């Protein structure tokens, strides 16, 4: 049950291969479902499956 | 991915359906 800064969601986290632009915090799927986050302390992208 | 929306696979997969149409074609021919 992860709580990134205001993204309180329940998922397994995976080591993504996505490249967010420097200011983009979390990824979003086609049907408005969160797919990925930037960990705010290590600027790496985790996918939420 | 979805919320409780899940998708079941079909019982007859694409390869088997291709085999059934192959059987129908070989029979027809
Ligand atoms: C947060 O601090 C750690 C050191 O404790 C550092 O490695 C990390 O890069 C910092 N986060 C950011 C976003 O700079």
């Amino acid at each position: 049950n992860f709580n990134f800064n205001g993204l309180t969601g329940t998922g397994v986290l995976t080591e993504s291969n996505k490249k967010f632009l420097p200011f983009q915090q979390f990824g979003r799927d086609i049907a408005d479902t969160t797919d990925a986050v930037r960990d705010p302390q290590t600027l790496e992208i985790l996918d939420i499956t | 991915k979805f919320n409780g929306l899940t998708v079941l696979p079909p019982l007859l997969t694409d390869e088997m359906i291709a085999q059934y149409t192959s059987a129908l074609l070989a029979g027809t021919i």
